[PDB]
């Protein structure tokens, strides 16, 4: 199914490049049908040529059937080379179109809400998803692909032009097939099997060994070089078989099927020169097919040693074009014309009855009920990370509950256009990565100039921006302190100024100083926006205008933080910290 | 030379593996040779001639059938054993350096380096017995014994040559100069793949996912021009390649007819003739790709030789010192990332802390205790021995330093736990762990002390890694142990339990502690305080409370 | 071309050393025969290098011999018998078979 899946992925790029995808067969063919009897050309030559060697010893020809037969030898392989320009070119033509479409829908796929893909599955394992089978992909196209059809439409004329031209003398020449493909097979597949044994070994060994060259700091300040060395090595030995094996087999093929090519070449030469002794006595002849079959045999076994090495390249971009499929084939689940298109929030937010999880099983809240009104702002606390983090999620709709209902004022998320939504509301994440540019671009993420200054201002991290070289315009991709970053991410924030903010625990690494700077910055994202905030250091939004406090996703006592201490709870067992 | 240099280990199968290739070498240039004569005795009808130079060609047809197979397989094993020896030299080097020297390169720098640039080059020189030596021998053979069956076309050999070597130098410039701006352009697409995954959270969190594509298809379109470009050029050369061989196989099946009239027997030469011209072009086309790929190799051995040779910044003096009396004390010292004319001193069975500026070399002067980084000027004697005087066994056996930053290895929590002490027993271990308070908490693990870590430890949050780090720390019972804000991240419960725990096990025991938290630091029974490279002053909590005026600006917090 | 000398009446037990020599061609030569009324056939052959091969019929009696330093050729007729009788040609070829006019030999 495999095969199926890959040839319906390539299928759905190369469906807009029909008529050329097309033309070009028909170039390739002419092509091989001009490079197969080329030898037939050639040996002829060489035919006429011992002919008018034999009438020189008696006649002294004028050597014009020969001379004709290297002119029609001459402007074949011409137009040979001709149809070698045309059809590579169009190809390669096609193949970078193609290439490009495909890598830009990937990309545009990756973009949409498949938000949970990436949930689950582990940073590293997505990247490689792309990195590895698409890039395998493009190594195959601009390269692999050509040689196999090239290699096998020669395979198919020259067999056929074979049978046309002899009949015992190819049919024993060919007879080395089985055995080099039963070579090719064993030596592919267990080259297969090995290299990804040594793929997985050396995987295992470099993710030690980037650990341990990430983590070198306490090997120093305790010495642990003699066991970490040991370990490595152990482990190096272990990659050392792998390795030795795996590059074994996988270099082994090519020279063997030359090898393989040398001896079917000695074959034909030995039948050949058997058939022209003991066989028909026109030597001319004889020798004239003997050198056509020669050639003949190294432009067979050319196809067959191009496809062998090109099966590993196909067979993984196949295998990655599996994956591909899988992924093509993940809901899109983007909202559909849903009409609404929401421009101000009317300072009504609320959720009603809510009930969710990762997945329908055990759901981590439910019956989430709380209200949020114009400028206002909502305390929130519970079990640490899940349990609590897991409702901004779904105030920003990144998932979907499977029932009960949240809103901004009556309208459900489900109602209005998800765009207009983040348009209107942001959201700051612990992590709060930033991306590649200057400072200005992850400020701006936006088409506004002078904005930023009344920003960092405003996040109390400008003087950190004039600090650097060149201010705002200092690149940036590392080299950038911790609270910064978050410092960053409320300025982007802010610029974007959306109705609503939700933010989650801005100190978790930080100091006291930095932790009052983060205060002001809250201050000031709050002063002029409604906003959620998820905060586990009591001390940063203890003058919260309400507060709610999470059990295991569901709510046990709400109010002010005055009314929360006199009033007994688990609220004031947690500030009871101070 | 460093690549020999770790061969020298296997020149006993490299010099086999030479051999191998040899003789495959000279294997399939005589073949040719050997059909010229069997097609020659076909000319000359010599039965018993055409059966003995069948089976001999066969023979040798097999024989380098089988040196093939014997080549590669010696040549995987000097390969393999090179790039294991060379990885092994590297990692011990690294695991020599001093931290400094480990600071002049960026983690990643050096895990790429260490496992890229070293499997780049175990496939290079794999290449490089199998092949490269394959071809100057076959290209030089070709030429000789073409020369030899055909002298009268010596000519043809010589333009041929040079036709293949135009083309393939327009190749060497156009390809190279666009595949290093190709190879920029792929990485880079990767690399905003990679930003854009990792923050597909605000990515998505904004309509800017639309903009962040467009901009990721215009970089691939750019990417499509130089694409395009290559195709382009294979498009060319390859077909030019094809037709200069045809057209040589041509020209001399032409003109050989010239000098047919006083020797016929050139028939028999020209099948071979045409074959080793063909043989020729290909091996020099070939010997071309791989010394444009040898670049490569050329880049990675560069960037593997100065991480091999460096040498640290520690070195051994000498003679192995005393035990540690337990003193530190420090001598106008100055150091550049940063510190000058630092001088202080604390005896046995003291504990002080250290406070100054954000960000103004929050731990290093505390780094400097152990000898990771060494004083620029001045010094300091750690129990009345300088740091130059000092062994690294010593250090390790009497002091601990517990680093700005929680870390952990894959495996057991055990083991990182044993990392301060190879002998100690379980019960140190939750000896420590009572210390650091974390028994209880460990016991709620699947099995406790041995109970397995994540590689990034991400299965456990910041506060326990900590606390981990801490119980490390203190497992081996140092005399000086250096203490650097490890309370600045766990709850605001066990702060008061971790000073407590220090505040009796203090026996014979002096330590340094850092923060920006005087909370955790008013227990000390001294501080001192830094600002910026210059010591501010020394004394205690309620005589700084006044003495200076940096104490009150942090204070107040 | 080629050129043949030696042929002549004889008389069973006779000897007899035929003679041809080459246009200036090197090739591997052999003497061939031909009873009146009967088709061309094979009498002997010499190799370039110096061994040979014989008929049956003349096996362990005529001998063939050539100077490779001019390509002449040799054949010594010897212990003759009536059925010898027949005219013969010194042959050495590349593919056509090059063959001399060739002289009669009559066993009486």
């Amino acid at each position: 199914t495999d095969l199926i899946k890959a040839s319906k992925f390539f299928y759905h790029y190369l469906k807009r490049y029909k008529v050329s995808f097309l033309f070009i067969f028909l170039a390739i063919f002419a092509a091989t049908y001009l490079q197969v009897k080329a030898p037939q050309f050639v040996g002829e030559a060489i035919q006429e040529l011992a002919k008018y060697a034999v009438n020189v010893m008696q006649g002294k020809d004028d050597k014009s059937a020969f001379v004709s037969v290297i002119w029609k030898l001459l402007i074949f392989y011409v137009l040979t080379s001709a149809a070698s320009f045309i059809y590579s070119i169009l190809f390669t033509q096609v193949v970078g179109k193609s290439t490009n479409r495909m890598r830009i829908g990937l990309f545009n796929k990756l973009e949409k809400l498949t938000i949970r893909f990436f949930d689950s599955h582990q940073d590293g394992e997505i990247l490689s998803r792309f990195t590895s089978d698409l890039d395998n992909i493009q190594n195959s196209l601009n390269q692999a692909l050509l040689q196999v059809l090239t290699n096998i439409a020669l395979l198919v004329g020259v067999l056929i032009m074979m049978f046309r031209q002899n009949v015992e003398l190819a049919w024993a020449t060919i007879a080395s097939t089985p055995i080099a493909i039963l070579i090719a097979v064993f030596v592919i597949s267990k080259a297969r099997k090995y290299v990804d044994l040594q793929q997985d070994e050396v995987g295992k060994l470099n993710g030690y060994m980037d650990e341990k060259i990430s983590g070198q700091r306490v090997i120093i300040t305790n010495g642990l070089q003699e066991e970490t060395i040991d370990g490595f090595l152990e482990q190096n030995e272990k990659v050392r078989a792998a390795t030795y094996k795996g590059q074994v087999y996988s270099g082994l093929l090519f020279p063997m099927m030359q090898g393989m090519s040398l001896v079917n070449t000695a074959i034909v030469i030995f039948f050949g020169g058997w058939l022209a002794i003991n066989g028909s006595v026109d030597r001319a002849a004889a020798l004239g097919l003997v050198v056509m079959f020669v050639q003949y045999s190294q432009q067979y076994y050319q196809p067959l040693m191009q496809i062998s090495s090109g099966y590993s390249m196909i067979q993984l971009a196949v295998t990655g074009a599996r994956r591909l499929n899988e992924m093509f084939d993940e809901p899109d689940e983007i909202r559909p014309e849903n009409g609404e298109k929401l421009e101000e929030i009317n300072k009504a937010v609320a959720l009603n009855h809510v009930v969710f999880g990762y997945n329908p099983e055990t759901p981590v809240l439910k019956d989430v009920s709380i209200h949020v009104d114009k400028g206002e702002m909502v305390a929130l606390v519970g079990p640490t990370g899940s349990g609590k983090t897991t409702i901004m999620n779904l105030m920003n709709r990144f998932y979907d509950v499977n029932e009960g209902a949240v809103t901004f004022d009556g309208v459900d998320i489900r109602e209005m256009d998800l765009d207009s939504l983040r348009s209107h509301v942001g959201i700051v994440l612990q992590e709060s990565v930033l991306f590649s540019g200057t400072i200005r671009e992850n400020i701006a993420f936006e088409a506004t100039d002078e904005e930023i200054v009344q920003a960092a201002k405003q996040a109390n991290i400008h003087e950190f921006i004039v600090n650097l070289e060149q201010g705002y315009d200092t690149e940036i991709t590392n080299l950038f302190s911790t609270g910064q970053k978050q410092l960053v991410s409320i300025a982007r924030t802010i610029i974007t100024n959306p109705e609503l903010l939700i933010l989650d625990e801005a100190t978790s690494n930080v100091d006291t100083v930095t932790e009052a700077k983060i205060q002001k910055a809250m201050d000031e994202a709050i002063k002029g926006r409604t906003s959620f905030v998820i905060a586990h250091r009591l001390k940063t939004i203890l003058n919260a205008d309400r507060i709610i406090v999470l059990r295991d996703g569901e709510v046990i006592e709400e109010g002010n933080h005055h009314e929360l201490v006199e009033q007994d709870g688990f609220y004031a067992e947690l500030y009871k910290n101070q | 030379d460093l690549i020999i240099q770790h061969a020298k280990k296997y020149k006993g199968s490299v010099v086999i593996a030479l051999l191998a290739v040899i003789v495959m070498v000279v294997s399939a240039l005589w073949q040719p040779k050997l059909l010229q004569q069997v097609l020659e005795a076909i000319m000359n009808d010599d039965s018993d001639k055409m059966k003995n130079l069948g089976i001999q060609l066969i023979a040798i047809a097999g024989l380098g059938l089988v040196a093939g197979v014997i080549n590669t397989i010696f040549s995987a094993k000097v390969a393999q054993g090179v790039s294991a020896d060379i990885r092994e030299a590297t990692f011990r080097k690294i695991q020599t350096f001093s931290f400094g020297n480990i600071e002049k390169f960026s983690a990643g720098n050096l895990v790429v380096r260490l496992t890229n640039d070293v499997t780049q080059i175990q496939n290079v020189i794999m290449i490089a017995l199998q092949t490269l030596f394959r071809i100057p021998f076959l290209f030089i053979g070709s030429f000789i014994l073409a020369m030899l069956t055909l002298p009268q076309l010596w000519w043809v050999i010589v333009a041929l040559v040079i036709a293949v070597i135009l083309i393939s130098m327009l190749s060497f410039s156009q390809m190279g100069k666009h595949f290093m701006i190709i190879q920029n352009l792929i990485d880079k697409i990767n690399g905003i793949a990679k930003e854009n995954l990792l923050g597909i959270r605000v990515v998505k969190s904004f309509v800017q996912e639309k903009n962040q594509l467009s901009r990721f298809t215009k970089v691939s379109e750019e990417l499509t021009t130089h694409n395009l470009i290559v195709g382009s050029l294979f498009a060319v050369m390859i077909p030019a390649f094809m037709l200069v061989a045809n057209l040589a196989v041509v020209g001399s099946i032409f003109f050989v007819s010239n000098l047919v009239k006083d020797d016929p027997t050139l028939i028999g030469g020209v099948a071979s003739f045409m074959n080793y011209l063909m043989q020729i072009m290909m091996a020099i086309i070939i010997g071309g790709m791989m010394m444009m790929m040898t670049s490569r190799a050329a880049v990675s051995i560069k960037r593997i030789k100065e991480v091999m040779e460096t040498e640290p910044d520690v070195t051994y003096k000498k003679v192995p010192e005393q035990e540690l009396i337990g003193s530190v004390e420090f001598d106008h010292v100055s150091f550049r990332y940063t510190l000058k004319d630092i001088s202080f001193s604390i005896q046995p069975g003291e504990m002080i802390g250290i406070v100054g500026a954000t960000g103004a070399g929050k731990s290093t002067l505390a780094q400097l205790i152990p000898r990771l980084f060494d004083p620029t000027e001045g010094k300091i004697e750690v129990g009345g021995v300088d740091l130059r005087e000092v062994n690294e066994h010593s250090l390790r056996k009497t002091v601990s330093f517990v680093l700005q930053k929680a870390i952990l290895f894959s495996g057991t929590i055990a083991q990182n736990l044993r990392h301060g002490k190879r002998d100690a027993s379980e019960a140190d271990m939750e000896r420590a762990s009572g210390i650091a308070q974390a028994k209880e908490f460990i016991e709620k693990l699947a099995e406790g002390y041995d109970a397995p870590v994540e590689e990034r430890s991400n299965n456990f949050s910041g506060g326990q890694k900590q606390r981990l780090s801490i119980t490390r720390g203190v497992i081996g019972e140092p005399k000086i142990l250096i203490l650097d804000d490890s309370t600045s991240a766990l709850d605001a419960r066990s702060e008061r339990l971790v000073r407590e725990a220090l505040d009796k096990e203090l026996k014979e025991t002096t330590t340094i502690v850092i923060a920006q938290k005087i909370s955790s630091v008013v227990h000390a029974d001294r501080i001192l305080v830094l600002d910026n490279g210059r010591l501010v002053g020394e004394g205690t909590h309620e005589e700084l409370a006044a003495t200076n005026p940096v104490y009150q600006e942090i204070y107040e917090t | 071309q080629l050129v043949e000398s030696g042929g002549g009446l004889v008389q069973a037990g006779d000897t007899l050393r035929l003679s041809c020599e080459a246009s200036r061609s090197f090739n591997r030569m052999g003497w061939y025969r031909q009873a009146p009324g009967k088709q061309r056939d094979m009498v002997a052959h010499i190799f370039s290098d110096g061994r040979t091969r014989y008929a049956d019929s003349v096996q362990g009696r005529f001998t063939i011999s050539r100077d490779n330093a001019k390509n002449t050729v040799y054949l010594q007729m010897n212990n003759l018998k009536p059925e010898d009788t027949a005219v013969y040609y010194c042959n050495g070829f590349f593919i056509q078979d090059f063959w001399g006019q060739g002289t009669p030999v009559t066993v009486s």
